[PDB]
RNA sequence: GUCUACGGCCAUACCACCCUGAACGCGCCCGAUCUCGUCUGAUCUCGGAAGCUAAGCAGGGUCGGGCCUGGUUAGUACUUGGAUGGGAGACCGCCUGGGAAUACCGGGUGCUGUAGGCU
RNA sequence: AGACUAAUCGAACCAUCUAGUAGCUGGUUCCCUCCGAAGUUUCCCUCAGGAUAGCUGGCGCUCUCGCCCACGCAGUUUUAUCCGGUAAAGCGAAUGAUUAGAGGUCUUGGGGCCGAAACGAUCUCAACCUAUUCUCAAACUUUAAAUGGGUAAGAAGCCCGGCUCGCUGGCGUGGAGCCGGGGUGGAAUGCGAGUGCCUAGUGGGCCACUUUUGGUAAGCAGAACUGGCGCUGCGGGAUGAAC
RNA sequence: CCAGUGCUCUGAAUGUCAAAGUGAAGAAAUUCAAUGAAGCGCGGGUAAACGGCGGGAGUAACUAUGACUCUCUUAAGGUAG
RNA sequence: GCCAGGUGGGGAGUUUGACUGGGGCGGUACACCUGUCAAACGGUAACGCAGGUGUCCUAAGGCGAGCUCAGGGAGGACAGAAACCUCCCGUGGAGCAGAAGGGCAAAAGCUCGCUUGAUCUUGAUUUUCAGUACGAAUACAGACCGUGAAAGCGGGGCCUCACGAUCCUUCUGACCUUUUGGGUUUUAAGCAGGAGGUGUCAGAAAAGUUACCACAGGGAUAACUGGCUUGUGGCGGCCAAGCGUUCAUAGCGACGUCGCUUUUUGAUCCUUCGAUGUCGGCUCUUCCUAUCAUUGUGAAGCAGAAUUCGCCAAGCGUUGGAUU
RNA sequence: GCCCGGAUAGCUCAGUCGGUAGAGCAGGGGAUUGAAAAUCCCCGUGUCCUUGGUUCGAUUCCGAGUCCGGGCACCA
């Protein structure tokens, strides 16, 4: 019952067959994992955009 | 059957290089890290919380997190099929600046700065890079002197 | 105490005697100079060496009957007390033994397969000194003559260069008589001590 | 190992910081009418035998030594449990040591 | 030209041995009632100036050792790619590019930022 | 004697349940056109099998090229810039093996003689120290290549201006976020890219240049990198799976 | 040779021991205790029951071999033949 | 008759791990660490090598502050190869619980002073990875704190291992949900987080023999041949210390080294498991030469005699028996 | 060739419990006997097999060998 065990002859011939595809582009980075306290920050930020600002900023 | 473990290949990886046993330079903490910078990962032995991993050694990766005293990374690793996009969290140590930006921003600079010169007096300036083109048709001098004479030497052991 | 045939060629990598291996007996060999061990350096000028041809190894029992061989050849024609003669090899790669018929087959196979050690053996390169032989001037045709009967022993085969050094110093004999009595080096036993001019002073007061 | 038997430690009814007994715990009897006790009884009257595998391949030694905690300061005396490490000794209240000390066996 | 307080690069700035050191300053020093600490005011703390650069420190020197930097060592040692190239094998030559390391030799021997003091 | 019990015995015969079960052997019926692999990962009472990825096929979908510069992509270089400790090298650099002499004299282990006879002293044999010296290391290194591995090469950029914040705070400060305005051209090369579903087969591998571990060695056993035989004929090697 | 594993004899002298039965608490389900048949445990018997049967050292006036002396040790240490 | 407790291979039903240079006996390479092998990123195998682990710790955890280590020298009552004090030198040559590797100097080490951050809870990510989990770890975040003058530092042990699912049980938590027609209470069922285990370690409940054997199969896997290899066996070659009255070599030859052979064996598993009938003898044939005798020669420590050493050489010969 | 056990006095055994060296036997000097055997008073001795790590300390706990004595070398 003698075997072979671990061999990555034909490896690179199979991983390069579709390619190493890179995602490299995409926009507007997913904002999860991101320290909470600053997130605490910044959707209080966001609410206040709205409803703080029409007159000073569009003038 | 490797051992298959955590920080197992890194007796020359983690190895403080020799004369520079010592404290951590504290410029080392000084740097000042904003979000979207490309920083480039060199272990430490000698802070132990938050040294990589093994297989983030010399990897170049993108800041996205900003903690008191570590920085978390988006980092472009490697496995059997294809490449991901890993999350490491590092601390400040364990992480330097790559100058390939800085010596893109300074190309960024002067290019902005032949642009401002070529509407400015109108001159066609190409700030573009063209790679080493073949060389010019010089013209070499031997005034005077002969050419030094050159034939192999006489083999003896 | 197998044919040194088969341990010939190089293959694998050093496996020295240390802290991890230890069970490799004692080399064939324990000594190395014969003639005149307390020679003067300017007693024997010339030098001549066998120049290694191969990349092989030597197994530790060629080094000891060579140098018997070699030193029976001195004593015999140019005497007792006329040459010095370095093994300029010692042989650290120790090899190993996977002892079998131990007559039958029902004990093992090449199950464990790892060699116990036997003994040690040196290692060649390519224009790599075994024997130095320095001697008065006169014994030239014999250098030849001492290091052909080593040749004979030795496996393989590698050639007898007879140098163009003074001696034992690293020096060229050329310029040695003409540079230690005006200044400079000075003789120690058989090397000599050069010196340098970068030191402090008080070692050019210490001369004159 | 030796962990005191008294020991300051947070309390999750009164919010804060209070003094705790570290006692033992103990397995306590089981129940009759238990719901795997009676289904397993149920299970088992009849004439076939034993059904549910005991478990005869035995290769631990040491039990986590897990921990009581009653607190000291009256009125609100909540409960409530903790775990060491696997250990082959412990003695909980004695015998705390001398460094500069001869052993004189 | 220098010096203190705080420092970044962390030996070109350490180490040994020696020569000089105006004025501030750095120091040593005289002292223990408070403050504080040890077997002891030596250390630590505490209050002052009778003395001195001998020490620290700062500068310079040593056919100095280290360190740093460049030659020689050497297009060598190895090396990606290539061959119906050699050789029984060992291993080697060639085309194609990339190319070190020590003995050994020569040269350096702190540079500074922020505030503040001396001529 | 495990014999005999209707040519049947270490449990007869007959019929049913029964077309029992099988990861195991053998077979699996018309042509043509297109596309075309795997023996690897992880776990499994897993090792003659599956599960899962990988590989394969099919069916679509969303777009762009048809007209002094495109968009996008990559088993490639180029230009920058960090990362490594293998070859080689070194041990008069650490650690660790290691050969041989000369100088120097505190140190006891031994003798030659002064001998009541005394560290009162003569030449020492050995060790010690200094400066040399021969030779080495898969589980040692100061040094340190070739080949290599990551990232970068702009409009997602760059600048100016202004608001938000419950976080930061001497500072209208730190930093994110939001709003409006202004200039497309930022190495070479080649290409049409992007994306979702379902799913067969596979899950016994083998040989060759160089690099390699166990062996004395093997048409042996185990690998790394790449190509191939397998899956593939043809021309050469008389003939042959791989040259 | 009664160590072992077996069979067997006898004892409330004494550790264990399930149902039923009884007592205490609980509104009751239930919870607890006391009492304790056979068997086990404990004591004896048996090997024409299974079967079991040692190793060192010193030692005699040629040297030798060892009656003898010693020691560890077992349930017992292979006697007749 | 019925219930309970003993005995019960007399009778019944099943189980007899896996990896393995065939199996078996052995060993754990079955989970997990460290150095290497690994061909300078990461990954990378063998019953390849060296080693470890299933623990230990109320301080060896935490914070502050003080101090600096092994080792050597010169000194000093009894004191010496070793007591104690003192001075000097002392870059890690000591120490950090134990396997090693890294890391470490007004410190991660030593001593001391207060201490329980080894506590409460929701995510995110790193590791192994199928880009699932346990385990472990890093950054945070909301609490309650410790220590410190303070910045800070700590949610165990400086880091890389030191551990464990469902179902069941047990315990704690809310002045919690459901207990089935509505209620009151006991019991039970749940939600959340801690334990009691699966070491074949991603988790079966488990002994043996078959020569009386049976079926499915395998040359994926032995024993016979044949092949590759030739250690071992067998045969020769080179060098010359010696031996040989003198004489290295007529005849031998130590120490060394280079080959051949397939009649021993060993090692390998490529061919054969829908079979290739596998010891020995007898009978008979051919061939090999590495020649025992014969034909012709050469050499001797060849006088003749007997011998021995080589050469062209397989033409011809190499018997009769007791024992197994 | 693998798997298991041990070294202590002149012999045979302890204690191996990491802080004493023990038990018997023989030898040695007494006394008892005219002389021995035996009895009584007495003592004498351990390179704890070798070598190193573990510890404060090794005779003990581990590792390494020098050897002695086991159990195994099975199916064709
Ligand atoms: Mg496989
Ligand atoms: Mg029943
Ligand atoms: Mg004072
Ligand atoms: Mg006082
Ligand atoms: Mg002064
Ligand atoms: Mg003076
Ligand atoms: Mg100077
Ligand atoms: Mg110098
Ligand atoms: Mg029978
Ligand atoms: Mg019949
Ligand atoms: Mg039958
Ligand atoms: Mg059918
Ligand atoms: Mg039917
Ligand atoms: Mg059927
Ligand atoms: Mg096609
Ligand atoms: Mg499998
Ligand atoms: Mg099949
Ligand atoms: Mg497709
Ligand atoms: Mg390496
Ligand atoms: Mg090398
Ligand atoms: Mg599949
Ligand atoms: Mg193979
Ligand atoms: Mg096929
Ligand atoms: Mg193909
Ligand atoms: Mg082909
Ligand atoms: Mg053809
Ligand atoms: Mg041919
Ligand atoms: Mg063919
Ligand atoms: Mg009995
Ligand atoms: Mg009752
Ligand atoms: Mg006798
Ligand atoms: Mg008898
Ligand atoms: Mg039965
Ligand atoms: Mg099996
Ligand atoms: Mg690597
Ligand atoms: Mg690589
Ligand atoms: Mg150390
Ligand atoms: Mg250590
Ligand atoms: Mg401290
Ligand atoms: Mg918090
Ligand atoms: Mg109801
Ligand atoms: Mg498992
Ligand atoms: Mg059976
Ligand atoms: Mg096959
Ligand atoms: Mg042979
Ligand atoms: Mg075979
Ligand atoms: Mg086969
Ligand atoms: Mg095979
Ligand atoms: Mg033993
Ligand atoms: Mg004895
Ligand atoms: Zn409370």
């Amino acid at each position: 019952a003698k075997s072979k065990n671990h061999t990555t002859h034909n490896q690179s011939r199979k991983w390069h067959r579709n390619g190493i595809k890179k995602p490299r582009s995409q926009r507007y980075e997913s904002l999860k994992g991101v320290d909470p306290k600053f997130l605490r920050n910044m959707r209080f930020a966001k609410k206040h955009n709205k409803k703080g600002l029409k007159k000073m900023q569009a003038n | 059957t490797n051992t298959k473990g955590k920080r197992r290949g890194t007796r020359y990886m983690f190895s403080r290089p020799f004369r520079k046993h010592g404290v951590v330079p504290l410029a080392t903490y000084m740097r000042i890290y904003k979000k979207g910078d490309i920083v480039d990962i060199k272990g430490m032995g000698t802070v132990q919380k938050g040294m990589p991993h093994k297989c983030y050694h010399g990897k170049t990766g993108r800041v996205y997190n900003v903690t008191q005293h570590a920085v978390g990374i988006v980092v472009n690793k490697q496995v059997k099929g294809k490449i991901l996009a890993k999350r490491i969290n590092v601390r400040i140590e364990h992480i330097k600046h790559s100058k390939s930006r800085d010596s893109f921003l300074k190309r960024v600079k002067e290019n902005d700065q032949k642009k401002k010169e070529a509407k400015e007096k109108g001159t066609w300036v190409q700030l573009k890079r063209q790679p080493a083109p073949p060389r010019e048709a010089h013209f070499v001098r031997t005034n005077g002197k002969e050419p030094e004479l050159l034939e192999p030497i006489p083999y003896e052991f | 105490r197998r044919p040194a045939r088969c341990y010939r060629y190089c293959k694998n990598k050093p496996y020295p005697k240390s802290r991890f291996c230890r069970g490799v007996p004692d080399a064939k060999i324990r000594i190395f100079d014969l003639g005149r061990k307390k020679a003067k350096v300017d007693e024997f000028p010339l030098c001549g060496h066998m120049v290694s041809d191969e990349y092989e190894q030597l197994s530790s029992e060629a080094l000891e009957a060579a140098r018997i061989c070699a030193n029976k050849y001195m004593v015999k024609s140019c005497g007792k007390d006329g040459f010095h003669i370095r093994v300029r090899l010692h042989p650290f790669h120790v090899i190993r033994i996977n002892k079998m018929l131990s007559a039958d087959r029902l004990q093992t196979g090449m199950r464990g397969a790892f060699g116990k050690p036997q003994g040690t053996v040196a290692r060649v390169h390519i224009g790599q000194v075994i024997m130095s032989i320095r001697t008065k001037l006169q014994n030239k045709e014999h250098v030849i003559e001492a290091l052909r009967r080593a040749k004979f022993k030795f496996p393989g085969r590698q050639k007898i260069h007879i140098s163009k050094k003074w001696g034992f110093t690293k020096f060229n004999a050329d310029e040695f008589e003409d540079m230690v009595a005006e200044k400079r080096l000075i003789p120690d036993g058989c090397g000599v001590k050069y010196i340098p001019n970068r030191g402090p002073l008080d070692k050019w007061r210490a001369l004159h | 190992v030796n962990v005191p038997k008294t020991r300051r430690t947070f309390c999750k009814k009164c919010g804060k910081h209070q003094p705790h007994k570290v006692t033992q715990y103990k397995k306590g009897k089981d129940s009759l009418y238990a719901q795997g006790k009676r289904r397993y009884d149920r299970k088992q009257s009849g004439y076939g035998g034993q059904t549910k595998p005991i478990f005869r391949k035995k290769a631990k030694t040491t039990k986590k030594i897990v921990l009581r905690l009653e607190c000291v300061e009256p009125n609100c005396r909540s409960k409530r449990m903790l775990a060491i490490k696997r250990c082959k000794h412990f003695e909980l209240g004695g015998d705390k040591k001398r460094k500069g000390q001869v052993i004189q066996f």
